[PDB]
RNA sequence: AAAUCUACGGAUCUACGAAGGAACGCCAAAAGCGAAGGCAGCUCUCUGGGUCUCUACCGACGCUGGUGUGCGAAAGCAUGGGGAGCGAACGGGAUUAGAUACCCUGGUAGUCCAUGCCGUAAACGAUGAGUGUUCGCCCUUGGUCUAUUCUGAUCUGGGGCUCAGCUA
């Protein structure tokens, strides 16, 4: 009942080039990059849904979509506008809740201040 | 009737398993409905999509009107042996 | 409530009556067509 | 009519004000009023027994088993599954592992089946 | 991602032509930084109808399958197979965990 | 009951001819589970008490007009038991007046 | 601690996938073993 | 508070009309507990119990079939101690039966007690 | 659909061909062929009328089969 | 009912071959998805949203919304392609008292593609969005848990029937 691959020695250079990020899809690359940017902005160690974490992820998604999305595709630009307005709502919450987190988010992500 | 189950369909349904997919076409070459096999809607969707992909690839007939009936493994040629007959009766 | 919960701790008192079990056996996809069941009712069931 | 209340209260209110003559059944209804029962929240609780999981397999166990109703008996004489569940409830009642209790109930049921079979054989012997 | 490339060669194409085309596609994958995990052949198959080309009509074909792990852009530059003269049909599909045979 | 004084006519063997009651009843005891007759509706219209045995699937419209519900399944034993209690109670009351 | 217990078992599942891919790597194709394996597959020629 | 107060009161009336025995209210509030205490004192509900009042509250109320309608006002309504009776003659649908429950510095009272204590405030609602 | 005739029995071959054209479903599609063009706004109306007719036939066959199966099995 | 039309320069019909355009039979529908308009052959790439489970995070961050902004069947308009079938306008043959129509025969714009404009429909469930509560029965889409071999339970949308209640 032993399969044939359990006899020959495994190959290390092929399994090294198997996981090169040119061989993975854009959704997997986006998952890895969002998991990277969550860790910089987390407050606690298990924190994944606080306001500044969501703002960082939304900014990454907006910057990706605003370049990738086609002009003729109008069904996903509505979702992009929804992302923009949700980010505005979260920033509006942070500006009156936590001024430290508001200033940290604006300075690190390079956005502007609006009381309007 | 022939017993087919949704799990069996979901494990076997692929456009390279033409022998298994030939259960779900009639003599006219058209697709069997769901109500006469009892499988789920997901199973029917998967079966129909795989038969369409196989038809585009060329392994299965689009229609069998004007041609012989499709069974797996033998040619769809219109040879001289398609209409062999008998003369000793006359 | 007291007595019915006592008598549940006894023999099999939750036994289906004959009429209900017979209706269950009467019941046990779609149906026969009208032009088929009418032919059956035209040939048979005239007795 | 447009009066409110049930039969006794509506009739009592009508006959108090000299609208209708007194019916005969009014006095019997006053002496024996209809029953009343408290509010119930509309919820029926599904009655269950602790022996239910052991009864379950008992149709797989000893596969199909006894039937004492077609054999119209009485709603008090237990039905195989019921006696098997009672034994394993009081059996396991005393700690005894669950599967070991199932085995020792299975063995005694089969010994009872052998005892019944030899009873029928001696029935044929004295027949 | 993980792809299966299915190719239907014409019935008169010979073993050297099959090896030449499959080696060309493999060298394409190696240049674009991919891994070839399984090559297999189904021999001669029977078609449900006559596939029609410039030469004539064909009723049997040779089936080859190559399993690869390549770039997402692999199907865009596998488009030179549409103008191939040893090929009847070609199809690149994603990998499915279904036993074949 | 709502029209107990309407005329009747003799026709044939029929299902036999029967007039209404001369006296209005004071109580109606019903053994109708398939609801074949309008007796509950007529007694509710004419303000007469109704003693009847109620099924679990009785409609609200028929239930609200029943004065004395007896919740049970009308098996032969329970119908006999019901009628036996009724008959024994009535004859025990009748004996108290010397009759 | 419940989050930590879930994060290890998911990391546990990912690693055993990589190990199974590693021991399955012994049957992949080198560029210097391309044509040999093509010809051997043509020799095998499995059923439909 | 007004949205959840009217929510619980309409739940109570809707379940009264179905002839039920108990109702469960969640979310709850101290104003709602005091309103229910006034209803219990006037005899429109039999009993009520409050569970876990400092983390996640739930209130169980036992009904008897005596309350016709409960309203909680969804707007601000001021009242002085000398306007209570004239306001009551125009708020209740029957102008005789029913109680207007106001909140005061002295606590949450009904309209008959607040006349005796001579203190006004915000009208919360009424039941009749 | 081709049917071979054996021993010169044309009626058996024609009956077999008719039944095979029936059970392959091709007779339904050969009757469903339209002579004119119908818009989608009329396809919706025709499908709705088809559904109503089907529901009426389902009720008829349900009631007929129930009153048959009450009598036939010893009742 | 006919005629116009088309055919002895060989039509219709029959077998094989070539070109080109549009739409995707069976599956298949009281199914599915989308805010609405809408979306049907198959393979790949990129992307929007949704559902279920969690002893995971955060902590009222929510609902509606004048002025504004965006999307928006079909027909139509501007520039460049394409044009099989259908077909406003128009030519002809019939019908009629007349027939600028219905019927027949040809057939341009258009329907199709790329980039823009307009911003309307019986854009209809003739029913604005949202929150809480209210007796059940029978189907169904996608999950999850339990099963005791055939089933139960709980979410999620879609349908049929109904106690109350409401309705001229
Ligand atoms: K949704
Ligand atoms: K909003
Ligand atoms: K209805
Ligand atoms: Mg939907
Ligand atoms: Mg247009
Ligand atoms: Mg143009
Ligand atoms: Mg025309
Ligand atoms: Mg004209
Ligand atoms: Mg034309
Ligand atoms: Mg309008
Ligand atoms: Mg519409
Ligand atoms: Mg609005
Ligand atoms: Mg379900
Ligand atoms: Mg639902
Ligand atoms: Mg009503």
């Amino acid at each position: 009942g032993t399969p044939k691959y359990l006899l020959e020695p495994p190959k290390d250079e092929l399994v090294q080039t198997y996981f090169h990020p040119d061989n993975m899809s854009s959704a997997e690359k986006m998952k890895i990059e969002l998991a990277k940017v969550r860790e910089e902005f987390k407050m606690s160690e298990s924190d994944c849904g606080s306001a500044r974490v969501q703002v960082a992820q939304l900014t990454t998604k907006i910057k990706h979509l605003s370049s990738v999305l086609h002009k003729k595709d109008k069904h996903s630009k509505k979702g992009l506008i929804a992302m923009v307005h949700r980010r505005k709502k979260l920033l509006k919450y942070m500006r009156r809740t936590d001024w430290d987190s508001y200033c940290l988010s604006l300075s690190k992500l390079g956005l502007r201040d609006n009381p309007d | 009737k022939a017993e087919i189950t949704t799990e069996e369909v979901l494990k076997k349904a692929d456009f390279r398993n033409v022998r298994f997919l030939a259960q779900f076409i009639t003599e006219a070459g058209i697709l069997v409905k769901r109500k006469q096999t009892g499988i789920s809607a997901k199973a029917q969707r998967k079966i129909a999509r795989e038969i369409k992909t196989a038809r585009a690839f060329g392994l299965m007939p689009f229609t069998t009107m004007g041609t012989k009936a499709f069974t797996f493994g033998k040619t769809m040629e219109n040879r001289d042996q398609d209409f062999e007959y008998e003369v000793i009766d006359d | 409530m007291h007595y019915m919960g006592l008598f549940s701790k006894a023999g099999n008192i939750f036994r289906q009556p004959r009429a209900m079990q017979a209706s269950n056996a009467m019941l046990q996809s779609k149906i026969f067509v009208g032009g088929l069941s009418p032919s059956t009712d035209v040939e048979l069931l005239k007795e | 009519s447009w009066m409110k209340g049930d039969l006794l209260s509506k009739t009592r209110r009508l006959v108090g004000g000299l609208a209708t003559r007194e019916p005969v059944w009014l006095k019997a209804m006053e002496a024996s009023p209809p029953p009343v029962f408290p509010r119930s929240n509309g919820n029926l609780k599904k009655i269950v027994l602790p022996e239910d999981p052991y009864v379950r397999r008992f149709a797989r166990k000893h596969p199909e088993a006894k039937l004492v109703e077609p054999n119209k008996v009485s709603a008090f004489i237990p039905d195989p599954a019921r006696v098997y569940g009672c034994r394993v409830l009081e059996l396991t009642k005393n700690g005894i592992s669950e599967d070991d209790a199932m085995s020792v109930a299975n063995m005694e049921y089969l010994a009872e089946r052998k005892e019944k079979k030899k009873a029928y054989k001696r029935l044929k012997e004295l027949a | 991602p993980l792809y299966d490339c299915m190719l239907l060669f014409k019935p008169i194409i010979r073993k050297e032509g099959l090896i030449d085309l499959v080696a060309r596609i493999g060298k394409h994958v190696y240049s674009k930084n991919g891994v070839l995990t399984e090559v297999k052949s189904f021999g001669k198959v029977e078609l449900g109808y006559g596939i029609k080309k410039l030469d004539g009509r064909h009723y049997q074909g040779q089936l080859m399958q190559i399993t690869m792990m390549a770039t997402p852009n692999i199907n865009k530059e596998l488009h030179y197979l549409n103008k191939d003269d040893k090929l009847l049909r070609w199809l690149l599909v994603k990998h499915r965990d279904i036993k074949i045979g | 009951l709502t029209n107990s004084y309407s005329p009747k006519k003799f026709r044939s063997r029929h299902k036999k001819l029967c007039f209404g009651p001369t006296t209005m009843p004071d109580c109606v005891v019903v053994f109708d589970a398939e609801r074949k007759s309008s007796v509950v509706l007529e007694a509710a219209k004419l303000q007469i008490p109704v003693v009847a045995i109620v099924d679990p699937n009785v409609p609200l419209e028929f239930f609200e007009k029943i004065t004395y519900p007896v919740p049970a399944r009308d098996s032969v034993k329970f119908v006999y038991l019901f009628c036996n209690v009724i008959t024994k109670c009535f004859v025990a009351e009748q004996m108290k007046m010397g009759i | 601690e419940f989050w930590r217990m879930t994060g290890l078992k998911r990391e546990e599942k990912k690693k055993a996938r990589k190990k199974l891919l590693h021991e399955q790597s012994s049957l992949w194709i080198e560029p210097k073993e391309l044509e040999k394996k093509i010809t051997e597959a043509l020799v095998d020629s499995t059923t439909l | 508070g007004r949205r959840i107060l009217n929510d619980a009161l309409r739940t109570i009336v809707n379940a009264e009309r179905r002839g039920k025995a108990s109702v469960e209210l969640k979310p709850i509030s101290t104003v709602m507990s005091s309103f229910l205490r006034i209803m219990k004192e006037k005899g429109y509900i039999k009993n009520f119990q409050v569970h876990d009042p400092h983390r996640v509250g739930r209130i169980t109320v036992d009904l008897q079939g005596r309350v016709n309608d409960c309203k909680a006002l969804t707007y601000r309504q001021d009242v002085k101690a000398k306007e209570i009776e004239e306001y009551t003659e125009r708020t209740l649908p029957t102008r005789q039966w029913g109680y207007v429950v106001v909140t005061t510095p002295d606590g949450i009272l009904d309209h008959e007690e607040a006349i005796k204590r001579n203190v006004g405030g915000q009208v919360l609602g009424f039941f009749y | 659909i081709r049917v071979k005739v054996f021993s010169g029995d044309l009626d058996k071959a024609l009956t077999i061909l008719q039944r095979k054209m029936q059970s392959s479903g091709m007779e339904r599609l050969i009757k469903a062929q339209q002579t004119h063009h119908i818009k989608n706004s009329e396809k919706k109306v025709l499908a709705r009328k088809n559904l109503e007719r089907k529901i009426k036939s389902i009720d008829f066959a349900r009631k007929l089969q129930s009153i048959l199966i009450k009598k036939v099995r010893g009742l």
